């Protein structure tokens, strides 16, 4: 699995999006676009995330 | 500190 960590907050402004807050660890599910990836949070919610707002989890 | 640009969608 591929995990990322949020660097910034994201409100989730389209309904496909997954909102998140800085520090959230998210699992990457799919990369349909270069900068928008499908991700899942610690509650199991899913949606699209802006890649610029996250880093590799390590 | 400064937030990146929110990227364009397809
Ligand atoms: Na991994
Ligand atoms: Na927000
Ligand atoms: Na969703």
């Amino acid at each position: 699995a591929e995990y990322v960590r949020a660097l910034f907050d994201f409100n989730g402004n389209d309904e496909e999006d997954l909102p998140f807050k800085k520090g959230d660890i998210l699992r990457i599910r799919d990369k349909p676009e270069e900068q928008w990836w499908n991700a899942e949070d610690s509650e199991g919610k899913r949606g699209m995330i802006p890649v610029p707002y996250v880093e590799k989890y390590r | 500190y400064e937030k990146p640009a929110l990227p364009r969608k397809r």
